[PDB]
């Protein structure tokens, strides 16, 4: 239908319109921020996961009949849609490198979303230094990490982004989270991060499997590892503060809602407590390699790398990963598996991992053999997507 | 200037081995950092303590400080930056490179040794100059796919995945890295890819270049260990050392 953007301009006319846009977290940080405003306001209009273009947007008004809409939208997708709609209110998780790819484009589409509808705030990720980057017309408040800080440090030489926007210096980081997120500061210049309205004040407790932390003098807990969920989590309980629900009604709200973050994913070969890990470019694999170093057991790890069309052909990302990890975590033994076992196995031992302990498996029915017969109770599986499936379907059969 | 990678302190190496990584956070796109952690693995085999610093916008280089420059690739904005540096070094990697010192230089890297590249839009970013080789642009196309090459002087034989607009022509007074078995390699109109200048290696190869072929990344290492060391001193072979790489490595029987 090309007439959608008629249903739109009629349909959107009496909701009170939140956007969620950025390159990453949109779908979770939608879902939790629905969780949260419900307890609160009751039903709220969202879009199913991932149906964030123009299509998935019509037919989510399509099914409802002064109520809160809070919509999941594609970058590409907001200057059109912003034509049609007039949001309240825009959320900002993050803006990194598309991979396959110009950070400022991207950006720029949802700077010009935002600008036609120049009296709705834009709540911000403050980390990003990219959201600090541009005189903006609209009002901006700024969530982030205000934890402990250090003097300032230069971020992973393999970290994207980290340009002074103002005096083309490199970036430095008085707290650095993961990518070009942090407390950022020029040195050369008076660029820096702006003050926070909303404030991750402490991490509690940080495990391979959970994370508890408290934002603006109120406790919450996930049960999921990695930094991008405690993000996820900000950036939803900073719209709820925005909407002025009272911390009762956030804690039961994110309690209920939290669910939407899933759990890692565990299963049994014998007697080993298994968790397989998706990984697919260097800050996801770096991420999950940060989260397996806090386990406080002694693992074996698997890398299973397939080079296949779902994939990606390209397997030369694996060198900008932080494998390096590996030599300051309790690891047992390795096995280097997938299509490309030999590459992975080159790639970990450059580490300088003893590669007594580092065995490649030209079949992944082998690497579930190996951990079957492995003295540690623990296992880790990282694999690219491919390989994912393959192993799962491996363990379907027993 | 920092270290950013260091050998283990506890174990006995008989050499010392710098690597000036070049622009290491700015150049530092499509695995080509990869390079690094492939010369420290083939230094530490060969007895060498490996450090790493990261030279970068506003730090001083010396050129008597490093045995091994490695200037990687970049996105065309982090290049047009680094670009602006390039003079403040201009003195000192001439004198490294006229001393037969070990380069590696990949992609945008290569390219900023030379007089200019120009952008696929047409502006022209001026380079070190210390190399005779410069880079035209292509309006829209891009020369994109595996490719093979073959250095004579050295009888090795070269594999990787090309994705450059530039168009390199070498200097009268270079020679090229390899000649093209399959692949565009410089420029489609010879057949060059890459260069050879006294010690500078220089490549538009991704892979990265020397986990594909640990020939060169065993010749670049025995290379700065001899120019440092002395030609007399006898290093482990390649076939010791890196056996199951070589065992391993992708080679196929295409001519050209
Ligand atoms: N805050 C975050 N920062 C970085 N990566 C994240 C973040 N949140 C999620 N991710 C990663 O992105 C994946 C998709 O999460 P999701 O919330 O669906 O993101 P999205 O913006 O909707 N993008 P996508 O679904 O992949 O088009 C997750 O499985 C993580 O691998
Ligand atoms: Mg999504
Ligand atoms: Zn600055």
């Amino acid at each position: 239908m090309a007439c959608d953007k008629d249903i739109l301009k009629d349909l959107s006319k009496d909701y009170d319109i939140v956007v969620v846009t950025g390159t990453n977290g949109k779908t979770l940080t939608t879902a939790l921020t629905v969780g949260i405003l419900k307890e609160a306001f009751g039903e709220i209009i969202t879009n199913p996961s991932g149906a964030n273009m123009i299509t998935g947007i019509t037919s989510t008004f399509l099914a409802a009949k002064r109520q809160i809409a809070v919509l999941e939208i594609d970058e590409a997708s907001l200057p059109r849609i912003t034509t049609y709609l007039k949001p309240s209110l825009f959320v900002y998780t993050n803006i990194f490198r598309d991979q396959m790819d110009e950070i400022y484009t991207t950006y720029q589409m949802i700077v010009d979303g935002a600008r036609n509808a120049p009296k709705a705030t834009i709540l911000a990720n403050g980390d990003s230094p990219i959201f600090s980057s541009k005189d903006i017309v609209n009002p901006v408040q700024y969530y982030g990490f205000d934890t402990a800080k250090h003097a300032p440090q230069l971020a992973h030489y393999n970290t994207e982004g980290i340009l002074c926007p103002k005096c083309e210096h490199i970036l430095q980081y008085r707290l650095n989270t993961y990518a070009n997120l942090g407390d950022f500061v020029c040195l050369n210049c008076q660029f820096q991060r702006p003050t926070l309205d909303y404030q991750l004040t402490e991490l509690t407790a940080i495990t391979h499997q959970s994370s508890e932390f408290v934002i603006d003098g109120q406790n919450y807990k996930i049960n999921v590892g990695g930094l991008y969920n405690i993000y996820n989590a900000l950036a939803a309980v900073s719209v709820a503060e925005f909407f002025g629900v009272s911390p009762e009604k956030i804690k039961a709200g994110f309690n209920k809602s939290k669910a939407v973050f899933g759990r890692q994913e565990t299963f049994t070969i014998g007697d080993k407590s298994c968790t397989l890990i998706l990984i697919k470019n260097p800050v996801g694999a770096s991420q999950a390699l940060e989260m397996i170093q806090l386990a406080d057991y002694p693992f074996s790890l698997s890398v299973l790398l397939n080079a296949n069309y779902a994939d990606g052909i390209d397997t030369s990302w694996i060198w900008d990963a932080n494998f390096e990890l590996i030599t300051q975590m309790p690891i047992t033994e390795i096995n280097a598996g997938g299509v490309r076992h030999s590459e992975i196995a080159r790639r970990l031992r450059v580490t300088g991992f003893d590669d007594t302990k580092i065995k490649q498996a030209e079949k992944l029915e082998q690497i579930i053999e190996t951990i079957e017969k492995q003295e540690a109770k623990h296992a880790y599986i990282l694999a690219t997507y491919t390989a994912m499936l393959e192993f799962r379907s491996l363990l379907a059969d027993r | 200037t920092y270290t950013s990678l260091k050998s283990p302190e506890n174990q006995d190496y008989i050499y010392d081995l710098t690597i000036a990584h070049l622009y290491g956070n700015l150049m530092n796109t499509y695995g080509d950092n990869g390079n690094i952690l492939m010369l420290k693995y083939v230094a530490e085999k060969l007895g060498a303590r490996v450090t790493v610093d990261i030279v970068s916008i506003n730090d001083t280089f010396e050129q008597d400080d490093y045995d091994i420059v490695f200037f990687g690739g970049g996105q065309d904005y982090e290049q047009s930056i680094v670009a602006k540096d390039l003079p403040s070094k201009k003195a000192a990697l001439a004198d490294y490179i006229a001393n037969n010192k070990v380069v590696l230089a990949i992609c945008g890297g290569f390219q900023l040794l030379g007089q200019y590249y120009v952008q696929a839009n047409g502006v022209k970013i001026d380079g070190l100059g210390i190399m005779g080789h410069y880079t035209l642009n292509q309006h829209q196309n891009r020369f994109i796919g595996d490719i093979k090459i073959h250095n004579d002087e050295f009888n090795e034989t070269y594999y990787g995945f090309e994705n450059h607009q530039g168009r390199t022509f070498l200097s009268g007074d270079e020679k090229p890295l390899g000649r093209v078995v399959y692949g565009n390699g410089n420029n489609k109109e010879d057949q060059t890819e890459g260069v050879h200048y006294k010690n500078v290696y220089g490549s538009y190869f991704h892979g990265p270049i020397l986990s594909r072929n640990v020939n060169l990344a065993y010749r670049l290492v025995t290379t700065a260990l001899k120019k440092k060391y002395g030609s007399a001193i006898s290093l482990s072979s390649y076939d010791d050392i890196l056996k199951q790489e070589i065992t391993e490595e992708y080679a196929d029987l295409k001519s050209k």
